[PDB]
């Protein structure tokens, strides 16, 4: 989440359409952007993995967190032996903590930047 | 859209992504080329030793005269006479068409143009490597380590006036004790300086800066010095096949600085230097699968050490595992330095960024590609296959997008044999590719940020500009006793009539219904094919194979109004700066 | 007079002479500049007393935060917001065009950049004076004597990777009770040596010899360290304005041995050392209109006297009466120092020839003038006036020939307010001048060996930097409180279409017909410009002013290729000399 559902959709419109071959390409290449697309095939396996200590889970085991090549960060349990279940996603509350305060960390750090730029 | 046709005889709309190809290359040059790089690595003439006639004769190439061959040129009278000429000598340039042939002693495998800052006007030259034998045939297996000789010729100036009579000068060669050489890239820019250059006796105004991929598994970097500086400060008298021995500015191996333990990596099989200024980081791809760089300017203790001789040894800064069988072809993103694609035997095309290593941004799974090129304005990268997976008459040139746009990849030129080697000219948008049946084509591509199924047809858009025919008259000289060599050249003047003319029909001809040729050398076979970098000479195109032979040709039908302005344009601009 | 166009959108004849001073100035400061000079005056660590906060109280600067400033930039989004910043710091470099702004506390009347030799890469300072109250003002008349403090300001080395996110840092100061400082100058070469220079704690390594004109009537000489080597020093948990009380390395001031009568000279006013080596010689002027030289190495019992601490107190070799009246500016010849020039408010500019000071060489009646600037390779000198006699409409900017080539005076640049100030890039071969109007221009001169009377549009060859407007929200506190400092930058990118482009259209708009305003503070007018003499950032330029805040600014479209391959050059050959 970077911005307004409509807002984003005309950002990414306009740089894959900039007949500047500099800002097309690094649009169009930087899978961050694009993480699904046409022909881009998808990037939903496993970047990273990091157990947390022992204690952590509902029972006495511990947790698995869980990084996505398309960003998505989670935490895994086993809470019964057969099937792990999604405890939480980060990735979503994350950016939902950033749009909530304009992606600017301290409250007047710098203005709110054009996210046509 | 845009229509009629331009005074070249293409349509508009086919000439249109050429012309608009001129102003986005100039632009980035601006933007991301310098005029200077690497001022440390000035080439020192007490490191270029002059070996003697009898000290040179290992190193030289085996054959002493070319085959016997004749050229044809497209509605002139048939010459019929036919050329043959020595070991490091060329043909003089044809008085109205500037074509010329020159031989180099053996089957060239690697080629580049010397790159110069547009509007210098300099004279132009090519690097090559023409194996010694040819009959020699190396497994990729194997480290070679063999002796062999890189080769630098001079082409003059190629402005109009000189082209008439214009020959190829033999300059120098470095004899090198590595092996066969696989790949030829110079520094793309910021490494050329003038050869009026004030510079103390020892030291000689750079021409270049080039890097070798050798055999041997290792990276030679050589800067190079201008000609006359050398033979100024070489004596008079000297031999004048002037092969030095030469030690490098530094030399490229994967290692570290203690491990001894020999790399798995094999041969070195590519090269890319990064594409933008300053040029800091050097790629080469590898037969065990890797993709190795190393960081030139490089201070640190863990990547840097000078040996007794003063050459540097640099080990790589990373190193990653690209693919599953050797890396046969790199090429390197210019509009943005983080991406790189790169091919393998294994047949996949991965995009990659060099951020993030671990999983490439796209792998397509094609035909067994032999050459890349990635033209900077468009996403997609064009690819040159080997035959031996594609269905009959379904191999040829590809265009492959990176996968965004999400275009079927373009069929740009069907082809019977492989196509051995490709470039792409970012001033023409256009590419050039060399197949073992002999034949040099040109294709335009279209406007790559629309969609390709809408081309009505791609014919249209490539013609001949060569086709070698074996005629009578497998051992090399089993073959050169019993056949010469029918270069038969297009009329490059224009595009008039194209499909009609005699050598788009030969070509039809050749795509689908011609047969590969087998139970011979394939001394028809092209290997290497370059359109120029340069501004200055922008519509010049270099190509050689297993002839030896090395031909220069000029596109004068892309050459046109725009370009020649943009070239007077910075020319101009240059004289005003340097002087 | 070479035709067509650069690629930063100027005429190639308008920029050939900025890509000639780059030769010109390097070629110099080879033969006439030097790496070490006066070795015995360096840093001691007991020299420098750090002072306590209650201490420092007294001498800083005494407004606390800025006034309220905005700047837009040439294309870009209008930003909107209001920025306020602490006394002593410094908003964030914008990310694509790297303009710096911090604030002093007070009215800017000091500047000047540390010089550094060339290829050293250095960390980048200047050194500046602004007055302890925004709306005090001093005669001239009278010795001031009062409290203020030199401040000494880190850029950062202004490498392209450096400058996205660089701030300025305050490293430290110097607290002065010699009144206010009217003219700063460093030794021009050879006062600077690498931080890294290994020496025995009670030294530090050497930053630069900084002249201090102060309103006390006298010279003050000062050796600077490197901050690192005073922090080394320094208690980890001193205050963070780094305040010191300083000794001199020597008061320099007019007098004899045993002559106890006060001289008449009054206030020193402006300064210049000797631009070539050893840099010897030191000239100030004085209200009273003498030019007066100190021979700074002097052993002689009749010049020299060492104080109970141990400083130095420096009477003059030389003196004579240049001026009828207070002589407000010096300029002293590069290319040969037998000559200087000077400027008094009798409004005449006076060339000497130091060997025969009895009559200059030549007296041109002029408007009364603030400051001149001598570019190296010009034989004549560009004024700055104030207005006050000038005729309306022909006020502003003029180079005047020393007198051979005898060409009329050239109008560089029209100006309704007063030029406040005025710095010659030597390396450029352009002028930047400040105005009461709040604006800052850039000029680039012609290849003035060539009559100027050709050049029959000057208008071409300006360009705003920025223009400071008082947009509303005879005292500062009524001024802030209802105004705020709008500062429009030009885009510096390039000069494409600059006649066309609003910012000149502003500009157009302002000389000639705007109206100066006198029912205000004038916070907006800007008070000292400095273009760097360093060839590392040689492209950089820095002023302020009344508002107290200081800008800095990249003119990316006079940077050059040649700047780039003189810069690497230049590098090399300084890492192969310190190391």
């Amino acid at each position: 989440k970077v911005g307004s559902k409509t807002e984003v959709a005309e950002c990414k419109e306009k740089f894959a359409a900039s007949k500047d071959p500099t800002v097309s390409q690094t649009f169009m290449l930087d899978r961050v952007f694009n993480p699904e697309g046409k022909a881009l095939p998808p990037m939903r396996g496993f970047k990273y993995t990091s157990w947390s200590p022992m204690g952590c889970d509902a029972n006495g085991r511990c947790l698995l967190a869980a990084l996505t090549m398309d960003n998505r960060l989670t935490i895994q349990a086993n809470l019964n032996r057969l099937q792990w279940v999604q405890l939480v996603d980060l990735t979503e509350i994350y950016g939902e903590r950033l749009y909530e305060t304009s992606y600017r960390l301290s409250k007047n750090e710098a203005p709110e930047g054009n996210l046509g730029d | 859209h845009c229509r009629g046709m331009a005074p070249n005889g293409l349509p508009n709309h086919i000439m249109a992504p050429v012309w608009k190809c001129l102003h986005l290359t100039k632009d980035f040059r601006e933007q991301k080329h310098s005029y200077w790089e690497f001022a440390e690595w000035i080439p020192l003439a007490w490191k270029w030793h002059l070996l003697s006639e009898l000290e040179a004769a290992p190193y030289l190439p085996q054959e002493e005269k070319s085959p016997l061959f004749s050229v044809q040129r497209e509605g002139l009278p048939e010459d019929g006479t036919l050329y043959r000429i020595n070991r490091f000598s060329s043909i003089t340039a044809h008085p109205e068409r500037w074509d010329v042939s020159f031989f180099t002693g053996g089957p060239l495998w690697a080629l580049d143009w010397c790159p110069v800052p547009e509007g210098a006007g300099a004279s132009q030259y090519v690097a090559l490597f023409s194996s010694p034998d040819m009959n020699e045939t190396h497994p990729l297996s194997q480290l070679h380590s063999g002796p062999g000789l890189l080769q630098l010729w001079g082409l003059g100036t190629l402005q109009q006036e000189s082209c008439p009579g214009n020959r190829a000068h033999f300059v120098y060669g470095i004899a090198c004790d590595n092996g066969c050489i696989w790949d030829l890239k110079f520094c793309p820019s910021g490494a050329w300086e003038l050869p009026g250059t004030p510079r103390k006796a020892p030291l000689l105004p750079r021409l270049g800066l080039l890097a070798l991929a050798c055999s041997d598994g290792k990276v030679l970097l050589f800067s190079l010095p201008h000609p006359e500086a050398l033979l100024a400060q070489q004596p008079p008298d000297a031999v004048k096949p002037a092969i030095y021995k030469v030690q490098c500015v530094a030399t490229l191996q994967v290692g570290s600085m203690q491990a001894t333990d020999p790399s798995e990596c094999g041969q070195c099989l590519s090269l890319a230097w990064m594409p933008t200024r300053p040029h800091q980081h050097l790629a080469a791809g590898y037969y065990n699968g890797m993709v190795v760089f190393w960081n030139l300017p490089t201070n640190s203790p863990l990547q840097r050490i000078r040996l007794s001789d003063g050459s540097l040894k640099l080990y790589p800064f990373q190193c990653f595992l690209a693919h599953d069988q050797a890396v046969r072809t790199l090429q390197w993103c210019k509009a943005n330095s983080h991406f790189l694609v790169s091919a393998g035997s294994d047949r996949k095309i991965k995009f990659w960024d060099l951020r993030r290593p671990y999983e490439p941004i796209n792998s397509i799974k094609r035909f067994l590609s032999t050459e890349l090129a990635w033209l900077l304005p468009y996403n997609g990268v064009t690819v040159a296959q080997d035959n031996c997976y594609a269905s009959y008459g379904l191999c040829g040139i590809h265009y492959i997008d990176a996968g965004y746009l999400g275009f079927k990849a373009y069929f740009t030129a069907p082809r019977k044999g492989t196509v051995w080697s490709l470039s792409g000219s970012d001033w023409l948008g256009t590419i050039a590719a060399g197949d073992i049946s002999g034949e040099l084509i040109a294709a335009i591509l279209p406007d790559m940020a629309l969609n390709p199924i809408n081309v009505k047809r791609p014919v249209e858009r490539r013609f001949p500009i060569y086709k070698a025919d074996l005629i009578p008259y497998r051992t090399y000289t089993e073959t050169v006793n019993h056949h010469y060599l029918l270069f038969q050249d297009t009329d490059l003047g224009s595009f008039h009539d194209l499909l009609r003319r005699e050598p788009m029909l030969r070509m039809q001809e050749g795509e689908g219904h011609s047969q590969l040729c087998l139970d011979r050398l394939q001394l028809e076979a092209i290997h290497k094919v370059r359109f120029s970098p340069n501004l200055d000479s922008y519509g010049w195109l270099v190509s050689g194979g297993q002839s030896g032979l090395v031909r220069i040709h000029f596109v004068r039908g892309l050459a046109s109004p725009l370009g020649h302005r943009m070239q007077l344009e910075s020319r101009a601009h240059f004289n005003a700066m340097f002087q």
